């Protein structure tokens, strides 16, 4: 199950 | 026994046209389940065990949706390293990035992962408190400071130690009959004279699940390093790894030597001689 | 820019003998970046239905490729694996040994 959620570098 | 669920993903720049290549990659433990290549037809995240497959459409629109998120995310990362790295767009560059959880023999959160490489090299890593970030260098650390303001952390934690165990503990159910199931190596030796004064005794290690394992040899009951090659845990192909040891011995002494084998499938190791 | 050169193992899935079906793995490990071109060869020549794993890789960031193709072992017939990355000058080729 991948995370919802996805941060930029 | 203990568990992992981990999640590979590899961004590679292509300057010339058009988007990145994207692949993304599911495991659980040495198993692959899932896939994702930008590069195939589909354009869905992908079954690759048959325990994953039970699974309904709504688990497969949910995780597509997200690796495509993942995947622009990454295509943006490509671009925002590149100015901070001051690098033309004519070369091609990697990110790569790996997230996951580990559970101990109980099922709970034992460890979580989430961290990055850029061009092979480490660039940022949460670290093992999932409280604070390992930055390697100046570009790295322009991230660190956006994500310590905008608590990122915080965030990566309640899906590492919540969701991706619970997550996790359902696949092994799910999959039970083999993510629970420590297949033990069948071994055997084999003898190859080189000279007359030489020989070389292989000890084999074949079809075993998880990959995990060690392979030494004794000279009369004493560990032997000098005259040995061990090669590299490899995979079988049917999900199962292969590894073998061997030793350069003096043709006629091969008694002296035994191989020992240590596998989670095996109760107590195992001894072969020749 | 880190460019590292691939390990190779040419090996079957099962125990190899004359007559009876396996399958010939050609497995690239350690390498970086991550194109590469892997063939496995029949007494020196492409085969041409060659499958491969999915492109993942290790906690070093190094990548990781299995290449396979179904084979019936025989007497005769040699096979290798042909590898080509950016760290080599020439192709490597790598024979099978049954031995290993």
């Amino acid at each position: 199950y991948l995370q919802p959620r996805t941060f930029l570098l | 026994g203990s568990h992992s669920m981990r999640y590979f993903f590899t961004s590679v720049s292509r300057p010339g046209r058009g988007e990145p290549r994207f692949i993304a990659v599911g495991y659980v433990d040495d198993t692959q389940f899932v896939r994702f290549d930008s590069d195939a037809a589909s354009q869905r995240m992908e079954p690759r065990a048959p325990w994953i497959e039970q699974e309904g459409p709504e688990y497969w629109d949910g995780e597509t949706r997200k690796v495509k998120a993942h995947s622009q995310t990454h295509r943006v990362d490509l671009g925002t390293l590149r100015g901070y790295y001051n690098q033309s767009e004519a070369g091609s560059h990697t990110v790569q990035r790996m997230y996951g959880c580990d559970v101990g023999s109980d099922w709970r959160f034992l460890r979580g992962y989430h961290q990055y490489a850029y061009d092979g090299k480490d660039y940022i890593a949460l670290k093992e408190d999932l409280r604070s970030w390992t930055a390697a260098d100046m570009a790295a650390q322009t991230t660190k400071h956006k994500w310590e303001a905008a608590h990122v952390a915080e965030q990566l934690r309640a899906y590492l130690e919540g969701t991706c165990v619970e997550w996790l503990r359902r696949y092994l159910e799910n999959g039970k009959e083999t993510l629970q199931r420590t297949d033990a190596p069948k071994t055997h030796m084999t003898h190859h004279a080189v000279s007359d004064h030489e020989a070389t005794l292989r000890c084999w290690a074949l079809s075993f699940y998880p990959a995990e394992i060690t392979l030494t040899w004794q000279r009369d009951g004493e560990d032997q390093t000098q005259d040995t090659e061990l090669v590299e845990t490899r995979p079988a192909g049917d999900g199962t790894f292969q590894k073998w040891a061997a030793v350069v011995v003096p043709s006629g002494q091969e008694q002296r030597y035994t191989c020992h084998v240590q596998h989670e499938g095996l109760p107590k190791p195992l001894t072969l001689r020749w | 820019m880190i460019q590292r050169t691939p390990k190779i193992q040419v090996y079957s899935r099962h125990p190899a003998e004359n007559g009876k079906s396996n399958f010939l793995n050609c497995y690239v490990s350690g390498f970086h970046p991550s194109d590469i071109e892997v063939d496995l060869l029949k007494n020196g020549e492409r085969i041409e239905k060659v499958e491969h794993s999915d492109l993942s890789f290790s906690k070093d960031w190094s990548f990781y490729l299995l290449y396979y193709t179904e084979f019936t072992p025989t007497e005769k017939d040699e096979y290798a694996c042909r590898v080509n990355h950016v760290t080599l000058s020439q192709p490597k080729i790598v024979k099978w040994d049954r031995d290993m």
